[PDB]
């Protein structure tokens, strides 16, 4: 019998029987961010191109100086 | 309006046994007066007089005695046919047949003769309950006196009717009061009632056509025949008419058995001949109007209810054996009905499932609810179990066990509510 299995010390009616199952805590959990957030905070395209070009120019100048010293 | 019988209109003039109950007393009081003429008059004449006298079965069923007698076969077949007289009263509260057999046995014997003549019965068997042994001895002595005087035997009277009356005693069983169970017990088997495709008027005591009739009806048969059916129909009202002896017992001041006109108010019956409730009318709580079979009634209904077949049936109850058991405010009606359920569980024969098991279940539930160890849905389940037991059982003892619980649920439900709530509070506190 359901009442026999779920008997309460001081209950009178079959209703308000004790119950405790897995479920949300009071408040219903928290949002979980189903969407995606990909930030693009890397260097700009013009910045890296200018860096590469300046690096190439200064490196060729250094190559010239080193070749002069070796000569 | 109804009631207040005079000593001349009372049928059982030796109810308390203040005079000689034997043959000499019987002749002095007016027994065996014109039995020869009554037998000579005719079986059909006797049946017609019973039919137009308004007499109804006094064993509880209330079926018309005249029609019940006319149900017998008119043409004498090979089978001898039988009369049986139900002296086996075991329903709680009623003791009228005890007094009838003990103090007016010659009236019972003359009634057996008259009923056998009117139903073309070869022989009669009086089934006394095993508990009644002094009454059985008195009836044996009366039967021997009648046989010696020639009132019974090959020549019952100047008429040529052949009639033999024997008495057989039970061994303490309440189911044996039922007609088919009584026939089975008289056959020498267990007191287990039969079903009802074969009616007892077709295949009864030994397979022969027999008729089972109550002691009170069979005993009042000669008196109403001698005094006229109109005289009997004068008392009472409508269909249910005549003189019925009520046993008033319980918490009344002076419990007593008294013969009174039919359709007397219950209050008037209690507070005129018996004496009244122990602490006045206001002290009265609940009255069971018939035996323990019929449902009880609260104080409110008993103020104006009439002690007869119809008014007690107009309310959800029945007259039954018309033995009122009163209960005042001092007692607990829940415990009273629990004891009644225990009695029915004890006295069920246990051949058919709804009564063999259901009566025990009802007793256990009533015992639980007496203390209060139950639930609201459990009293609802108790009512449902009552309904399940009632209509699906072999005999009327299932109804007799179901009815008191149903009446208690119908009327005294708040008492059960209070008991259950109090026990729940006590359990929570503990
Ligand atoms: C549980 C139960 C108890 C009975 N008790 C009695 C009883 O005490 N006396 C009796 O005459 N019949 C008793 N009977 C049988 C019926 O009252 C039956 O109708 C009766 O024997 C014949 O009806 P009558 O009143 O027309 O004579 C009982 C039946 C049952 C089912
Ligand atoms: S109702 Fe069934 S169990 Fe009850 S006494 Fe009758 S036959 Fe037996």
């Amino acid at each position: 019998t359901e009442a026999y299995i779920r008997n309460k010390p001081g209950m009178v009616s079959v209703k308000d029987m004790p119950v405790l199952q897995d479920g949300p805590p009071p408040g219903g959990f928290a949002p979980v961010r189903f969407a995606r957030r990909i930030p693009n905070k890397g260097p700009s395209a013009v910045a890296i191109f200018l860096a590469a070009f300046g690096t190439f120019s200064w490196g060729m100048y250094q190559v010239g100086q080193g070749n002069k010293i070796r000569r | 309006h109804f009631g207040g019988l005079k000593d001349e209109d009372r049928i059982f003039t030796n109810l308390y046994g203040l005079h000689d109950p034997f043959l000499k007393g019987a002749m002095k009081r007016g027994d065996w007066y014109r039995t020869k003429d009554l037998v000579i008059k005719g079986t059909d004449w006797i049946v017609n007089e019973m039919k137009k006298s308004g007499l109804r079965g006094r064993g509880g069923a209330g079926f018309p005695s005249g029609l019940k007698w006319s149900f017998m076969p008119k043409v004498s077949d090979g089978r001898p046919s039988y009369l049986v007289v139900n002296a086996d009263e075991s329903e709680p509260g009623t003791c009228k047949d005890r007094e009838i057999m003990r103090h007016d046995p010659h009236k019972l014997l003359e009634g057996c003769l008259i009923a056998g003549v009117g139903m073309r019965a070869t022989a009669a068997y009086i089934y006394i309950r095993g508990e009644y042994v002094n009454e059985r001895k008195n009836l044996e002595k009366a039967r021997q006196e009648a046989y010696a005087a020639g009132l019974l035997g090959k020549n019952a009277c100047g008429s040529g009717y052949d009639f033999d009356v024997h008495i057989h005693f039970g061994a303490g069983a309440y189911i044996c009061g039922e007609e088919t169970a009584l026939l089975e017990s008289l056959e020498g088997k267990q007191g287990k009632p039969r079903l009802k495709p074969p009616f007892p008027a077709n295949a009864g005591l030994y397979g022969c056509p027999t008729t089972v009739t109550n002691v009170e009806t069979v005993a009042v048969s000669p008196t109403i025949l001698r005094r006229g059916p109109e005289w009997f129909a004068g008392f009472g009202r409508k269909n249910n008419a005549g003189t019925k002896l009520f046993c008033v017992s319980g918490h009344v001041n002076k419990p007593c058995t008294v013969e009174e006109e039919m359709s007397i108010p219950l209050k008037e019956l209690i507070e005129r001949h018996c004496g009244g409730v122990r602490g006045g009318w206001d002290n009265l709580l609940a009255v069971i109007p018939g035996g323990s079979s019929v449902p009880l009634l609260p104080k409110s209904i008993c103020d104006d209810v009439l002690m007869d077949y119809d008014a007690l049936k107009a309310v959800q109850s029945g007259l039954g054996t018309a033995a009122v058991i009163v209960m005042d405010k001092s007692t607990d009606v829940v415990d009273a009905i629990a004891r009644l359920s225990y009695f029915y569980k004890h006295e069920s024969c246990g051949q058919c499932t709804p009564c063999r098991e259901g009566t025990g279940w009802l007793w256990t539930i009533m015992e639980r609810m007496k203390v209060g160890n139950a639930k609201l849905e459990e009293i609802d389940m108790l009512q449902e179990l009552t309904k399940q037991i009632e209509g699906h059982t072999i005999c009327a003892l299932g109804d007799a066990a179901a009815w008191p619980v149903q009446g208690l649920i119908r009327h005294f439900r708040p008492e059960l509510e209070r008991r259950i709530r109090e026990n729940a509070e006590r359990e929570l506190l503990q």
